[PDB]
């Protein structure tokens, strides 16, 4: 699943940071259950520090 | 077992790593990603204990900006030689300086800031400097100019001498942690070769150089035909026809005939009449005493040649039976921790100055020191600030001591272990005795406050009311003036004038010093003066205290010592930390100081400075209004903090229009500190969030992210923008008050 | 100079080097044409 | 204070207070009172003087009519 | 120290201070204190004239007092104060 | 007292339970992260409220959240 | 214009011509003629001379404080005061605020954009310090192109 | 998983008294014991403040505030490799075993637990408190 690794995308997530953001994904989980598999990394930091937030592919589209 | 140990080469001279800025920390060395990382760039460029583990290099760390802190005071010093040196009036001032202020910096005629240069007399123009460089130059037998570009090139090569020590001490040999773990030749060599020989070398000046100047400087002879200082050393006769006991030549100090040395070395006591400061031969028998007395004190520990103490040997035999165990351990506090040395050194140093203060308003030490008021109130507000600063640093490093350096494993059942046993104790019967004396003091003021706005000016505390007069001070002021006569009999005079043995000294229509009376007044300040003390002893105590844990956060040491809260649980846990108490003790240093302070400024303007005329009659600044109104806060709002601060407002159009400046630049300063002091980061983040989006709209978005400051850092800022702003209102107002009175 | 210039253009750095060139600018502007409350151009 | 609203300070209310010494008793004493009094800085005499109210008794009427406003709220 | 035969001693349930001494005065002070502290005993009843006798009492010494007991009695004793602007 | 509430956005990262100082939270066995774990409070009124678990999640945003509602001698954290 | 006399003819102006040289020459009575201190003072009243010969020149306006008053409507008399150094001000201002944005461009196309902002290119920079110059031409063709905003979808909004 | 019954016949680690201990709370409220086992003879920091020697065996150390278990407990977790629990103590005299409640650490996963307190959905996805007015419900536990 995911739109694709390496790709990047724009997060659609009001609550996040990273909101109307490019970000580069670096890994989906192929394994079902998972309700976030698409791990997508940003260049800037959030206020916690860190760049790495796990986002549902109906979250992000492809820019 | 003390011996030298060095290593060659450390790290080397390289700018690789000036180019990276956050090199001393890791999570800085990986470059910025926000706006907080150049305030940590900051906090944490000092801080060496939170780089390294290894307490080598931070040892050497601490000692090459021991060296560069050497050099910037050397840098400093050499600025205020050179500016006596080339932008002063020092032989004007030398030549009459009853009528000349003294001045050392001129300023640029640019902007309309050429009115700062004022009249200070001499036919010289430049802002009036009230640091007492005029007067130690004249106690240092300083007489010309060359002479002061002499000590600042002289010292331009010692503050070159102090960056390349701090360099050779860093990249060429670098000491390894067992040389300074030798802290009893530390001491022996302080002691004996720096405060011993210094004392004895400055003793050799006040011999040589200080006496017969200053003899020749109170005779009225002019100071471009007194002769220079080496022509005392050489032509001895010409030392000899100001003292006779140098014509025996060295001879009765060998043979223990040290009273025919009585014409230079004498146990005086009070000022000269002439100058209104110390005599130098008081100040020389002195010198020569504490150097024949640091020097004695400086062969106590053992080094390495068997004689002399191990210190830890002093500790551990030093244990009772209200303790036990108590003193073991402290010696590996006092050699593994840097903090807790640097909390006892900071806690005397600071201790020392506010000794300094008023042993310098008291006995002034240099000629026309007294006089020259502004000089005096400049020199006591300064080191009274110093002092406060310090000593709140001193409960800091206690602090840092124990959040980062105490280990409970090697204090059990010594006097650190009970003290943090007890701590409740300690801290509630501080708080007990810190709440006793505000009711007791303050609620006194406000006591007299409401019974003069009711119209009962015999309900009140006055000296005229009921009356509270300090008869411990009152009695230790008498024991103090008629000491000379049975306790104290080889002395010819008091010890100071303030104490009750008259002599009116008048030093060119100026009074030097007089018998201080104290009063009711005076109780009511000096309770004061012991609440805030204790308050501020309260607050940072509590810090250094409960920095380990408390009964709200057990596990506050892992939290650090800049950490802001643990959040907003247990009711609220704000300002839990070390920090914090001494971000608090910094305002209530800011409160005992400043009224300290106050206290001084009004009761020498009230009851010492001031004017004698004709059949003796003394005039003071403020005419005996110290008893009366500085028993209620009115009259400290009334009769101090406006009626002498009628020369701060109104010094605009003139020289001391600066003042003016600097006071309204202060309170804005203050009311500044107000704005990070009241708020909190996550409002300053949500509007810097806007702002960025503002940003985001027109394409101007930088990579590092704007973030509001930290709140351990609005807290920093806050209290800085506090202690600078209303420290420069109190420089500013006593600064054109005391100037313009003087 | 491939970390000696990296130091000198740091931000600490440059904003001396340019504040002390702005502010030794306006000086010299004020030297020259002082008490400018209007500019005649 | 209407015969002359220039020359005579408008009192809001006496004063009773244990804490006053006689010169606050004789310094409060303002506007030609029998004792210490408060001077009306309110605007209510000029007010009151413009709407029609002339005497005490016509204000004393008006504190007993809202009195019974208030009662009926 | 955890007993759990004794859940008090383990907790700091100690009288500190305390006595177990019966009596130490005798019957005819006893019985004199009981008598006149009779009418005292009753927190409501002893709120209720507390309150009703308190109220009465700095009344009764509000209104008594004469012009040396109490300024706010005597009066003005001197010209009143003119202020400024003749008012 | 507290109300701890653990979203859905967990990554089982743990360290929300490593940071918590009066043991409100406990990893227990889920589906929907690569870890297999989500958080939960079951302890939840042994919670003083200081949100150190909030300070630790990595995830933005927060799949740890306390909301500080009524306040009592456990969330209050007194010895007295 | 506004009640206020032209300071030329102002009797409060040269009113305070005549207090602030009586007040620097009373200054001057206490030095020696040729001492270095009284050039000083000599330097500031003809400072003060040249200041109050150049307010009365460039049709100041004067209140009844003998003080010049700036009159920023935009009249055709008082373009000095606030439209011709506004206008000064602005292009220089915007020489700022456009070699600021055209830098922070062109770091965010680099290998590490955080180290080019603590650590500022001067190659970069000095070359578009220059460029500054012609910058109302390159701020509304960057409007007129679009490359001056950005669009909303691009941008990172908070949550309502 | 058993709990574990506390003994109250191991004894105390040798320390000099501290008034940062049991208050009125533990006489009244609740008051937390905690229980575990050494290796040998050691120092350790007193989350109440001070120092004291713990014992070769079983230790039993009597606590104000659930807080302070944790606080020494994960102070002897990751300096000493000792294995704790703790308990609750009621002036009544019950004693509530409550750490670890499975008998392994809640940082480690186990399957006898269950899920409380766990949303399905996002912090996005809470409602909004305009459409849940005069309710005992709230946006978040719903
Ligand atoms: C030019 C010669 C030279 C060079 C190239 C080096 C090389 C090095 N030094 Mg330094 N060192 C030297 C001279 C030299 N040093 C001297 C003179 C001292 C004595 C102070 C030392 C003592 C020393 C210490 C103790 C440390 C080093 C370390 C460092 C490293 C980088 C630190 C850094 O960013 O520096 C740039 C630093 C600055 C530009 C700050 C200098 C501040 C000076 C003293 C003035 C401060 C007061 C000044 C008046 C400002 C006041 C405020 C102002 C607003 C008025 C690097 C290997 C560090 C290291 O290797 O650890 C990782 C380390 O910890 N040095
Ligand atoms: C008799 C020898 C002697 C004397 C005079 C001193 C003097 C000093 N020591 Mg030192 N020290 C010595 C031996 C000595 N030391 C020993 C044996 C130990 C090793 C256990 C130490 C280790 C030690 C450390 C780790 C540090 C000092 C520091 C200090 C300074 C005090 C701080 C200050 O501002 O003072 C007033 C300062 C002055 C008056 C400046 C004087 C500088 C001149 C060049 C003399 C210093 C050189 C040398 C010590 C003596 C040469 C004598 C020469 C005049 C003939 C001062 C320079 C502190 C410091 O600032 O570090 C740099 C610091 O913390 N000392
Ligand atoms: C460290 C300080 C110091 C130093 C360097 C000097 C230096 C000097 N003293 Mg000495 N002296 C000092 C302390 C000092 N003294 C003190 C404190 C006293 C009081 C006891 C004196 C009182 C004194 C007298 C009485 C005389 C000297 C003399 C000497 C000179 C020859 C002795 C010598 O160099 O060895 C020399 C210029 C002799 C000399 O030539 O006078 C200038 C001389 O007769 N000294
Ligand atoms: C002998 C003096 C001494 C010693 C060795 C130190 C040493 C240290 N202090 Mg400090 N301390 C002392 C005395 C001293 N202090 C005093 C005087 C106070 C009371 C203010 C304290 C209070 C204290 C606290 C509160 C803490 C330390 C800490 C620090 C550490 C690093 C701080 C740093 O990186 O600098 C950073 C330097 C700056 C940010 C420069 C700012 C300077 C001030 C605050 C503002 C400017 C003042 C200036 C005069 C005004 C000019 C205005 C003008 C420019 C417009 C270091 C261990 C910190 C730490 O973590 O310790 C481990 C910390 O948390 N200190
Ligand atoms: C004028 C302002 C003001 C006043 C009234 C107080 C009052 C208090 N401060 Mg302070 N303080 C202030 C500003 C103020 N503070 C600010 C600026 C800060 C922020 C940095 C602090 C922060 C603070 C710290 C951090 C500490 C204090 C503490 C205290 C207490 C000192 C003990 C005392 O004097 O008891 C007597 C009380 C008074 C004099 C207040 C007036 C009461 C009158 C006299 C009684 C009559 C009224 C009557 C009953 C009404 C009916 C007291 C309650 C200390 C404390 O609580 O422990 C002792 C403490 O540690 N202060
Ligand atoms: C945004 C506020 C603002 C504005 C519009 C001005 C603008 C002006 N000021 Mg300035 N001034 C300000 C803030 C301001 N000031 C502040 C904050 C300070 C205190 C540091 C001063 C202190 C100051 C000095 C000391 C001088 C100026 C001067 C000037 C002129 C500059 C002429 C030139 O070529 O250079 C101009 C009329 C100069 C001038 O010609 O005075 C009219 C001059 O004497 N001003
Ligand atoms: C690189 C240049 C750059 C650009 C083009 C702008 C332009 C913008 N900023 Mg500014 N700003 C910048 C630097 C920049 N800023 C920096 C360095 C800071 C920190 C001091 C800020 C802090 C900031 C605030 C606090 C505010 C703006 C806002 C604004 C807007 C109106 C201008 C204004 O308020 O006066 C400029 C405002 C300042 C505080 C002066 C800072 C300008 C410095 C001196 C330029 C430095 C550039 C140089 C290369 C380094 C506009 C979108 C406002 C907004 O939200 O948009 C409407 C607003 O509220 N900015
Ligand atoms: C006297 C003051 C100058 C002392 C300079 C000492 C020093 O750092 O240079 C000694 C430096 C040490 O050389 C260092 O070598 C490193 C690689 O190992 C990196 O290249 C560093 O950038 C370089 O400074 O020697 C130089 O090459 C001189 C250039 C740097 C000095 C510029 C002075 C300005
Ligand atoms: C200042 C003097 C206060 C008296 C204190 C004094 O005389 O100390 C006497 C006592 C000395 O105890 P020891 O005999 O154990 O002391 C041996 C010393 O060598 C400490 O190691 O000190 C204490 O126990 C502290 C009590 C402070 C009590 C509160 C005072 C505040
Ligand atoms: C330049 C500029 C500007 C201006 C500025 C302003 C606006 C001002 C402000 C300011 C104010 C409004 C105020 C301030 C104040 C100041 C001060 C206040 C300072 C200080 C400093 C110092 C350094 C100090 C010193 C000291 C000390 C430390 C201690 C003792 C005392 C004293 C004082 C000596 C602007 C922006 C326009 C533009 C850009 C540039
Ligand atoms: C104002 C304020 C801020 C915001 C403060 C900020 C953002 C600091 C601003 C520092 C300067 C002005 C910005 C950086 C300047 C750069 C060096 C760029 C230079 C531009 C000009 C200064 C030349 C807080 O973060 C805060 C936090 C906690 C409590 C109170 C407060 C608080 O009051
Ligand atoms: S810290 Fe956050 S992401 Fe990690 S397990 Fe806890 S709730 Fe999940």
């Amino acid at each position: 699943i995911g739109p694709k690794r390496g790709s990047i995308v724009k997060v659609l997530r009001r609550e996040s940071y990273w909101f109307n953001d490019t970000g580069k994904v670096v890994a989906v989980d192929q394994a079902p259950g998972v309700r976030y598999p698409v791990v997508v990394r940003f260049d800037k930091v959030n206020y916690a520090g860190v760049s790495t937030n796990n986002y549902s592919p109906d979250e992000l589209e492809q820019s | 077992e003390v011996k030298i140990m060095v290593e060659k080469d450390p790290v080397k001279t390289s700018f690789e790593k000036w180019a990276k800025p956050g090199h001393f920390s890791r999570t800085l060395a990986k470059g910025p990603n926000t706006t907080t990382w150049i305030w940590n760039l900051h906090a944490d460029a000092h801080d060496f204990d939170s780089h390294t583990n290894d307490l080598e290099e931070i040892s050497r760390k601490v000692f090459s900006a021991h060296f560069g802190q050497l050099a910037v005071i050397f840098i400093w010093l050499s600025g205020m030689y050179f500016h006596g040196a080339r932008f002063s009036n020092y032989e004007a001032w030398l030549s009459d300086p009853t009528h000349i202020k003294p001045s050392a910096q001129v300023v640029w005629p640019i902007v309309g800031q050429k009115i700062l240069n004022g009249d200070v007399g001499g036919g010289f123009q430049g802002i009036q400097i009230t640091s007492g460089f005029f007067q130690l130059w004249r106690a240092s037998g300083i007489t010309s100019e060359l002479q002061l570009y002499t000590t600042a090139i002289g010292g331009l090569i010692f503050a070159a001498l102090m960056l390349f020590a701090g360099w050779f001490h860093y990249h060429k040999a670098a000491p390894k942690l067992a040389w300074f773990q030798n802290v009893e030749s530390m001491l022996n060599h302080h002691l004996a070769g720096l405060l011993g020989l210094g004392s004895l070398a400055w003793a050799g000046h006040q011999v040589h150089v200080s006496l017969p100047i200053n003899r020749l400087l109170d005779a009225g002879v002019d100071p471009k035909e007194i002769p220079l200082p080496h022509e005392f050393i050489l032509n001895r006769d010409l030392l000899a026809q100001l003292y006779p006991s140098f014509s025996k030549g060295l001879t009765p100090f060998f043979t223990l005939n040290w009273s025919e040395y009585s014409d230079f070395l004498t146990f005086r006591g009070g000022l000269n009449p002439v100058t209104g400061g110390l005599w130098l031969t008081d100040t020389a028998h002195h010198h020569l005493a504490i150097a024949v007395l640091f020097l004695v004190a400086g062969h106590m520990y053992r080094t390495n040649f068997g004689i002399g103490h191990s210190m830890k040997e002093i500790l551990e035999a030093h244990k009772g039976p209200f303790t036990g165990e108590g003193h073991k351990g402290l010696y590996e506090i006092l050699t593994t921790s840097w903090h807790a040395q640097l909390a006892i050194n900071l806690a005397m140093l600071g201790s020392l100055t506010i000794i300094v203060a008023h042993h310098m308003y008291a006995m002034p030490p240099y000629p026309y020191l007294a006089t020259d008021y502004a000089t005096q109130l400049s020199l006591f507000t300064h080191h009274m600030w110093i002092g406060g600063f310090l000593v709140v640093g001193a409960a800091a490093h206690a602090a840092i001591f124990m959040v980062r350096d105490y280990d409970p494993t090697t204090q059990y059942n010594n006097l650190l272990d009970r003290v943090l046993r007890h701590r409740d104790a300690i801290i509630s019967h501080l708080n007990w005795v810190c709440i006793f004396l505000g009711f007791h003091s303050f609620g006194l003021y406000i006591h007299n406050d409401t019974m003069s706005a009711l119209g009962r000016p015999q309900d009140m505390f006055s000296d005229t009311a009921i009356q509270l007069q300090p008869v411990f001070a009152q009695w230790i002021q008498n024991t103090h003036a008629l000491a000379p006569s049975l306790t104290a009999p080889n002395a010819t005079a008091s010890t100071s004038l303030t104490w009750g043995g008259g002599d009116l000294v008048a030093v060119g229509g100026k009074v030097a010093l007089l018998p201080i009376p104290l009063g009711t007044a005076d109780f009511l300040v000096h309770h004061i003066h012991a609440f805030t003390i204790h308050v501020t002893v309260l607050i940072l105590l509590k810090g250094v205290l409960f920095a380990r844990s408390s009964r709200l956060i057990p596990d506050k040491a892992n939290l650090g010592f800049r950490f802001p809260c643990d959040g907003p649980g247990r009711g609220g846990t704000c300002q839990v930390s070390a920090w914090d108490h001494v971000f608090l003790g910094l305002f209530w240093m800011y409160n005992a100081i400043s009224v300290v302070i106050f206290h001084f400024s009004w009761k020498m303007q009230s009851d010492v400075w001031g004017s004698i005329s004709d059949q003796g009659v003394v005039t003071h600044i403020t005419g005996g209004n110290f008893a009366q109104s500085s028993i209620t806060i009115n009259g400290w709002l009334r009769d101090f903090l406006w009626a002498q601060a009628s020369q701060v407002i109104q010094s605009y159009g003139s020289s001391l229009s600066a003042y003016g400046l600097l006071f309204l630049g202060a309170h804005f300063v203050w009311a500044f500190s107000l704005m990070f002091l009241f708020s909190g980061r996550g409002y300053w983040q949500e509007l810097i969030e806007s702002i960025v989006w503002a940003h985001n709209k027109l394409k101007v978005a930088p990579a590092i992210q704007p973030r509001a400051l930290s709140i351990v850092q609005g807290r920093a800022v806050g209290v800085a923008h506090y202690l600078l702003g209303g420290i420069a209102t109190t420089w500013a107002f006593f600064l054109a008050r005391i100037i313009s009175v003087g | 100079m491939q970390d000696v210039k990296t130091y000198l253009s740091t931000a600490p750095v440059l904003a001396t080097l340019w504040f002390g060139f702005l502010a030794g600018l306006l000086i010299e502007i004020n030297r020259f044409f002082p008490d400018a409350l209007v500019l005649p151009l | 204070w209407g015969q002359d609203p220039l020359h005579v300070r408008p009192i809001a209310h006496a004063i009773w207070d244990p804490h006053f010494g006689q010169p606050a008793v004789e310094a409060f004493t303002r506007g030609g009172a029998s004792g210490p009094v408060n001077i009306a800085y309110s605007g209510v005499y000029q007010w009151w003087y413009t709407i029609g109210l002339r005497t005490n008794q016509d204000l004393y009427g008006g504190s007993i009519f809202l009195l019974f406003v208030s009662a009926l709220f | 120290y955890f007993d759990l035969g004794e859940i008090d001693n383990t907790t700091g349930n100690w009288d500190l201070y305390g006595n177990d001494d019966p009596n130490r005065y005798n019957g005819f002070q006893n019985k004199f204190f009981e008598t006149f502290a009779g009418a005292f005993t009753k927190r409501g009843l002893l709120l209720k004239f507390l309150v009703l006798g308190g109220a009465t009492t700095i009344g009764y010494l509000g209104s008594t007092s004469s012009g040396d007991l109490l300024a706010i009695k005597n009066g003005p004793k001197q010209a009143p104060i003119m202020g400024p602007r003749g008012r | 007292a507290h109300s701890v509430k653990i979203y859905d956005t967990c990554i089982g990262c743990t360290q929300c339970v490593r940071a918590c100082p009066t043991d409100v939270l406990e990893m227990v066995p889920w589906d929907g992260c690569k870890a297999s774990q989500i958080a939960s409070a079951p302890r939840t009124e042994d919670c003083v409220g200081c949100k150190r678990c909030e300070s630790a999640c990595p995830t933005d945003f927060l799949s740890v959240r306390v909301y500080l509602g009524a306040e009592t001698t456990r969330s209050m954290g007194l010895a007295y | 214009v506004a009640g206020l006399t032209p300071c030329k003819e102002s009797k409060g102006f040269a009113k305070r011509q005549k207090q602030e040289i009586k007040k620097l020459e009373g200054r001057l009575k206490l030095y020696a003629p040729d001492s270095a201190p009284a050039l000083a003072i000599n330097a500031t009243i003809e400072k003060t001379k040249r200041r109050f010969e150049f307010y009365g020149n460039q049709g100041l306006l004067c209140g009844t404080d003998g003080l010049p008053h700036l009159i920023v409507d935009g009249d055709q008399a008082h373009l000095g005061e606030f439209v011709y150094p506004g206008l000064v001000f602005l292009y220089i201002a915007g020489w700022i605020g456009w070699v600021g944005r055209a830098y922070l461009i062109d770091v965010r196309t680099s290998k590490k954009p955080t180290e080019k902002e603590i650590i500022i290119d001067v190659p970069l920079a000095l070359r578009i310090m220059s460029k500054g110059l012609t910058w109302p031409v390159a701020a509304i063709g960057e409007l007129r192109s679009g490359k001056l905003v950005e669009k909303s979808s691009n941008i990172t909004v908070s949550p309502r | 998983f058993t709990p574990p019954t506390l003994n109250a016949d191991t004894p105390a680690p040798i320390f000099g008294g501290s008034t940062g201990g049991l208050l009125r709370k533990a006489q009244v409220e609740e008051f937390y014991v905690i229980t575990w086992e050494s290796p040998k003879e050691q120092i350790f920091e007193m989350p109440t403040g001070g120092a004291a020697i713990m014992r070769s065996g079983p230790n039993l150390l009597k606590l104000a505030r659930k807080e302070q278990c944790l606080a020494l407990g994960a102070r002897l977790r990751t300096k000493f490799k000792i294995q704790y629990q703790f308990y609750r103590v009621f002036p009544n005299g019950e004693v509530q075993y409550l750490h670890p409640k499975d008998g392994v650490y809640p940082e480690k996963v186990n399957a006898g637990r269950t899920a409380v307190g766990v949303n399905n959905r996002s912090i996005g996805q809470n409602a909004n408190p305009a459409e849940l007015k005069f309710a005992h419900k709230q946006a978040y536990d719903l």
